[PDB]
């Protein structure tokens, strides 16, 4: 419901905000799948 | 003027932690490491995105002098639920800073998020040792 501010001065805590994990390049996903597969 | 925090922790604190542990897992006798806050995340390949799970809790590694030798538990603070899983020696790990990544059966991807990256490093080291020591 609450609307986040367009402009931010400093990083403040926000209950209910999920952290954003970093996404690796496609190569990472493919490599894992292959290794498990035989 | 400036003062540094004490590196050594009181023994009383450790005892209290192990007490809470016994409440869910009667067979947990010793604590190896504990992270103040840890959350479980899963990756869905179909969507190419990460999805947060309903498990958000304090992470503890438990040691026992009987089978299973080692097991990991998360105390879900928000949902007041217990989640436990045994440690297997076939798991392969990978470190993408600051988030820890590991592979699971059937080519699934799951990871753990820690309040502090360094804190995560210590925990991961323990697991690595278990894999190579038995």
């Amino acid at each position: 419901g609450p609307q986040d501010p367009l402009l931010q001065q400093q990083r403040a805590p926000f209950p209910g905000q999920m952290p954003n994990l970093p996404k690796p390049p496609l190569f990472w996903q493919q490599e894992a799948q292959k290794q498990e597969a035989l | 003027g400036p003062h540094m925090a004490d590196l050594m922790a009181d023994e009383s604190i450790t005892r209290m932690n192990l007490a809470a542990i016994k409440k869910i897992d009667p067979y947990a006798k010793e604590i190896v490491d504990s992270s103040s806050h840890v959350a479980f995340y899963t990756f869905n390949s179909s969507q190419n995105e990460w999805e947060k799970t309903d498990v958000e809790g304090a992470f503890f590694i438990y040691h026992r002098n009987a089978e299973p030798f080692h097991s990991i538990f998360i105390n879900n603070r928000l949902n007041t639920t217990s989640f436990v899983e045994p440690i297997t020696g076939s798991l392969e790990l990978q470190s993408q800073p600051p988030f820890l990544l590991y592979r699971n059966e059937r080519s699934r991807i799951r990871g753990f998020w820690f309040y502090n990256s360094e804190e995560c490093d210590r925990i991961s080291g323990l697991v690595n040792g278990l894999l190579k020591s038995k």
